[PDB]
RNA sequence: CUCAAAGGAGACUGCCAGUGAUAAACUGGAGGAAGGUGGGGAUGACGUCAAGUCAUCAUGGCCCUUACGACCAGGGCUACACACGUGCUACAAUGGCGCAUACAAAGAGAAGCGACCUCGCGAGAGCAAGCGGACCUCAUAAAGUGCGUCGUAGUCCGGAUUGGAGUCUGCAACUCGACUCCAUGAAGUCGGAAUCGCUAGUAAUCGUGGAUCAGAAUGCCACGGUGAAUACGUUCCCGGGCCUU
RNA sequence: ACCUGGUCUUGACAUCCACGGAAGUUUUCAGAGAUGAGAAUGUGCGAACCGUGAGACAGGUGCUGCAUGGCUGUCG
């Protein structure tokens, strides 16, 4: 049947969608190499697949939401991590090994009072 | 590769080569190109002479280089025999446009004069 | 630190290749984050070196930087009285980060036309000994060399 | 400067000011503190004595004054330069 | 250095707030401002009655008052005649029908407003500041507070440099949120000018 | 059908009032869909809090609207006179629509 | 600020109301594309005779309880020394310190 | 299902091994989205500087009262030999320009936000829907990517200054507004002694919004996109904590 | 909140009393305006709301943060 997958980057979430293909993928109604320009975008979509050999054994239907280009990519290889797991249950080792299961907490830090940024002081001068 | 009295390079395409014309810039340029039917992109040095007069008549339709530089010295004289607020600007080389002088206004007093 | 708290981070490797190595080389040559911009410089510099040369991309980088890599440096060493420029035996990671730092840093001083020619010019003397970058690593194992006195400190 | 589809601005009390005189042959100075008002192509003449915060200072109206305002011609700030 | 105001900190933690209506930005400005007016007249009007805390709510085009006091016979008066007459000056004020209710405080002296202003009218009347505090404290301990602190600052007995007094039992451990922590603030005009007081009342973690 | 549209700066105590929003209209004929959480509203201030100068000492406070969806698809007759008479709790703001 | 100070403003919102029908059909007709030249010209006299006080743009917003004229919010009608002290009594509803 | 927002679950050095004074603890491993205060915020002890604020307000005392009070118009707070602080934009090719083409978050709105359509080179105008809003409007994210061009020049870098002509807000833009168009095209080619910020989604860089507000941000407050380098160590510089002399 | 000039004196903002008047709307001239002089229309529902006349008073972003409250910076 299908298998699903959430995953969630910066401020990015993918839906992703496994069932058993010939390696076709699908990003919101566009191909791979069409949705993603960047190269590196392309192999952190491809990271799972590659690890675990099953690249041409599946067809990716999935569809992403906010963020940019490196967060969505790296959303789609999260919620695709979570699919294959939901597909063969002793890929967790393999998977867990390679550091694609854990959710990548990092955010974009607040902007606080006082400061420029999030932690950018004003210049200081003595006198 | 001679127009409104000045020379235009030759090297460059014929909508940069034209703004070296007092009082042409990249907009204008890019209208007389347009009113003799010339590419943008191709260097004058390959115009043909049958070409370039085709240029010289539209330039003429502007008030360019010596003319145009008379009209400016015009203007500003009538604002300065005037009297008036914006003249007396130009009298004490003060910027004129409503700038800040206790600093800044560089431009139009020159570097620092020290005391 | 005075602490001592600071581990290590994960670099992923450059896409066409799979080299760590050169995934942080890409990194010193890129300003305000522009990284395709500058993964895109690197590439090109890498074909030019590829066809001016008879090996792969990698085995001319390596060579490029088997020539830049110092191995002694000089650090300052302030102790009762004054302060001497202590000869220090380089770890092998900071062997390729200042051949790469120095690499970025000559071929930004040329006067090519292009980063990727100028990437591509300075990486072809490395492989010949000449040029900037080479000739910074020679600077420091002549100061390491005048101070081999001080090898205690 | 003002909209075009809007006319320049005039004092209403200015306005009548110049009417009082031009039919007559008043040229006694015209003493005012609208600086904001437009000069007309009907005052080419007569002195308006014009307000730069402290006092009326008067300005002989001719031809080229015309688009201007009052103030223009009225200057504010004393100035003589830093020891000079 | 200065503290966070201790009522506010917690104003959704365990303390609840003194008005509780809602308005679009439409209105907004103007609920607060007939609040002030309310509580500016109730105020002066009730100045002898012991009002600690007045709830200001508006259901819908009316406005409802709870008046909390530990005098409230005298708030009231004879067969409710005085409550009456607040019930049209507010009226007025708001402008909508009003209705007035009466909280009782019992045990005013575990009630910081009514400890601070107790202090502050004895201060008015030339008391020695040093035995207000001692018996203000006191008073609490002794009713069940688990801890009371008393602050007084200005010209104290009229001496020329002023400083700042406070005397403190039990606990009162203003970090913890959860703390429930009364505390109000209170002025007396002297001869020599302006004497603050501020009253802190621990009353058990929640 | 008509649209119930529930504002409140508590959202305890505008959970109070859809509780007995959905509780007065299933009895008296009429089904009910949601509550629905409509997303909440954060307007944010930032103030400064000495009386002079002192630009970097700040408090910054926030109001939080929340907000409620309720639908009485067909409303009985019994139904719609049991609501206003219903009378919501103060700082509720009830809004229908038809 | 100043009692004088706040009396003034009092008088420009009686003002910019007794006015306010009366000032927007003598924009109506400048702001007209299609009037005439010579009404428009009138129009425009006109509208200077209405005293100054009666546009909106000469008031000033201020702290209703203390008549500041800086530091205004207008959501709370109060200066930014107003609004803090109602806050942290609870006196304004919904507002508390806000962190995230 | 993503999400919206209510209620719950979750991390405790709890588990395992070693170490340690049979202690506290530490070092490492497992499981786990997260591991040792997970990240960020709020929260500021006794006190110090007679630190700041009598111009938010309040207030002792002092002082003025046909004036130091009150009303009005115009001017000023925008001056300009100069000196300093904080910023913005640059000096270019990791770029400029042209065309095409992706991917955000957060927020505001009724004397308000204003679509469509038509007119204008443009700022805008006329007409006029929808929206008190997960619905409508603000409102195309930009960097990015593809293709072309420019070819190291004070330039197709830079955009100061000035002339002319306009728009909009407003009784009213002279002093003294913002923005548009045409023309003009300054200094500047990486900055002396010296000096500042930052340890990770940080710095750097790229846009977006909001408060104030008729109009008037390169400031302030907030939001996402891209996304580094380096930390051997604690002798030295600065500030601080504990014991001792 | 400053300057120049034009203007007022129980007063722009409160209270008290006396007397006049519903309040308001609609226009004319003088004046930069403040204001002054008028000229029309309403007179409704004491007490609203205006004008005047007195004197208790009002008014002060005037001084002292080294007389103070409140609030804030700072070591941290
Ligand atoms: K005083
Ligand atoms: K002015
Ligand atoms: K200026
Ligand atoms: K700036
Ligand atoms: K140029
Ligand atoms: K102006
Ligand atoms: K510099
Ligand atoms: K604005
Ligand atoms: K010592
Ligand atoms: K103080
Ligand atoms: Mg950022
Ligand atoms: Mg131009
Ligand atoms: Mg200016
Ligand atoms: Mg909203
Ligand atoms: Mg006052
Ligand atoms: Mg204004
Ligand atoms: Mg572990
Ligand atoms: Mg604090
Ligand atoms: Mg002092
Ligand atoms: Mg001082
Ligand atoms: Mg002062
Ligand atoms: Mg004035
Ligand atoms: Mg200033
Ligand atoms: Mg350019
Ligand atoms: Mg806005
Ligand atoms: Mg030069
Ligand atoms: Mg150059
Ligand atoms: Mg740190
Ligand atoms: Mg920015
Ligand atoms: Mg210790
Ligand atoms: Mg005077
Ligand atoms: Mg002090």
């Amino acid at each position: 049947n299908q298998y699903y997958g959430t995953g969630r980057r910066k401020s990015s979430a993918a839906r992703v969608f496994i069932k058993p293909g010939n390696g076709k993928i699908v990003i919101n109604q566009r191909s791979l190499e069409q949705y993603f320009g960047r190269e590196t975008a392309r192999m952190v979509v491809r990271q799972p697949l590659e690890l675990v050999d099953m690249v041409e054994k599946l067809d990716l239907y999935i569809t992403v939401k906010g963020g940019g280009i490196s967060g969505q990519a790296g959303a789609i290889r999260h919620g695709i991590t979570r699919a294959l797991m939901e597909y063969d249950e002793s890929l967790r080792s393999e998977l867990r090994k390679a550091g694609f299961v854990t959710r990548d907490a990092r955010q974009v830090e607040r902007k606080k009072v006082g400061l420029r940024k999030a932690r950018r002081r004003p210049q200081f001068s003595k006198r | 590769a001679r127009i409104a009295g000045i020379n235009i390079p030759d090297h460059k395409h014929a909508v940069i080569a034209l703004t070296s014309i007092y009082g042409v810039g990249k907009t204008r340029s890019k209208a007389i190109l347009a009113a003799a039917g010339i590419a943008e992109d191709v260097k004058i040095s390959e115009l043909s002479e049958g070409q370039i007069d085709t240029l010289r008549d539209e330039v003429a339709k502007f008030v360019v280089e010596g003319d145009l530089r008379r009209e400016i010295s015009m203007s500003i004289k009538r604002l300065m025999d005037l009297g008036c607020y914006r003249g007396l600007r130009h009298r004490r080389g003060l910027p004129v446009r409503g700038q800040r002088t206790k600093t800044n206004a560089r431009t139009r007093k020159g570097p620092r004069k020290p005391i | 630190p005075r602490r001592r708290v600071i581990g290590q981070r994960k670099i992923l490797p450059d896409p066409k290749f799979g080299s760590e190595l050169l995934a942080k080389f890409v990194n010193i040559l890129m300003v305000d984050g522009k990284k395709s911009t500058a993964e895109s410089i690197v590439y090109s510099a890498l074909e030019t070196l590829a066809q001016r040369s008879g090996k792969s991309e990698l085995e001319a980088f390596e060579v490029a930087l088997e020539n830049v890599r110092p191995t002694v440096e000089v650090k300052s060493r302030r102790v009762g009285g004054s302060t001497y420029q202590v000869p220090v035996e380089v770890r092998p990671v900071r062997r390729n980060a200042l051949a790469m730092r120095w690499i970025v840093e000559a071929a930004r001083k040329r006067g090519d036309k292009s980063m990727a020619l100028r990437l591509a010019n300075e990486l072809s003397d490395a492989a010949e000994n000449k040029g900037t970058a080479v000739k910074k690593r020679e600077d420091v194992h002549r100061m390491a060399e005048a101070n081999k006195a001080f090898a205690h400190y | 400067p003002r909209s075009l589809k809007k006319g320049p601005f005039i004092d209403l009390h200015l306005l009548k000011k110049v009417e009082k005189a031009v039919e007559s042959g008043d040229k006694k100075p015209l003493r005012t503190w609208s600086r904001r008002s437009t000069i007309f192509p009907n005052m080419i003449g007569l002195t308006i004595a014009v307000h730069n915060g402290r006092q009326h200072v008067p300005v002989f109206v001719t031809d080229e004054m015309v688009g201007h305002k009052l103030g223009e011609f009225a200057p504010t700030r004393t100035y003589r330069g830093h020891a000079a | 250095g200065q503290k966070v105001h201790p009522n506010g900190i917690r104003l959704g933690i365990v303390k609840p707030w003194n008005s509780t209506w809602f308005a679009n930005t439409k209105e907004f400005a103007d609920n607060l401002d007939s609040d002030f007016k309310v509580r500016q007249y109730l105020t002066k009007e009730l100045a002898k009655a012991s009002v600690s805390r007045i709830v200001i709510e508006r259901p819908a085009k009316s406005i409802r008052v709870t008046i909390h006091t530990a005098r409230p016979g005298i708030v009231i008066g004879k067969k409710g005649e005085d409550v009456e007459k607040l019930r049209k000056v507010v009226a007025d004020i708001a402008g909508v029908p009003a209705q007035i209710n009466i909280a009782e405080v019992r045990k005013p002296e575990l009630d910081a407003k009514l400890v601070a202003d107790s202090i502050t009218s004895q201060l008015e009347r030339r008391v020695m500041f040093r035995r207000a505090m001692k018996r203000a404290v006191q008073n609490a301990m002794r009713l069940g507070a688990k801890g009371i602190k008393v602050e007084v600052s200005g010209r104290l007995g009229g001496a020329e440099i002023a400083r700042t007094e406070w005397y403190r039992e039990g606990r009162v451990p203003l970090h913890t949120l959860r703390a429930d922590i009364d505390y109000n603030t209170s002025e007396a005009h002297t001869t020599y000018g302006v004497i603050g007081v501020k009253v802190w009342i621990f009353k058990g973690e929640i | 059908r008509i649209r119930i549209r529930l504002k409140a700066f508590d959202h305890r105590l505008i959970d109070q009032a859809t509780a007995e929003i959905v509780e007065t209209a299933k009895r008296t004929g009429a089904q009910v869909r949601g509550p629905i959480p409509l997303p909440t509203r954060k307007e944010r201030f930032t103030v400064l809090i000495s009386p002079h100068v002192n630009k970097d000492a700040r408090d910054q406070y926030e109001i939080r609207t929340h907000l409620r969806l309720v639908d009485i698809v067909e409303p009985t007759e019994k139904t719609v006179d049991a609501l206003m008479r219903l009378d919501l709790a103060a700082g509720v703001d009830v809004q229908i629509s038809l | 600020a100043k009692q004088s100070m706040k009396a003034r403003e009092v008088k420009r919102v009686a003002l910019a109301d007794k006015y306010f029908a009366k000032r927007a059909e003598l924009k109506a007709i400048i702001s007209d594309v299609n009037a005439s030249d010579e009404d428009r010209w009138n129009a425009v006299l006109k509208l200077q005779t209405l005293p100054r006080d009666s546009s909106p743009s000469r008031q000033r917003n201020r702290c209703r309880q203390t008549g500041r004229p800086h530091g205004f919010l207008r959501k709370f009608g109060l200066s930014r020394i107003k609004v803090r002290e109602a806050a942290m009594r609870g006196e304004i509803p919904g507002l508390k310190k806000a962190s995230w």
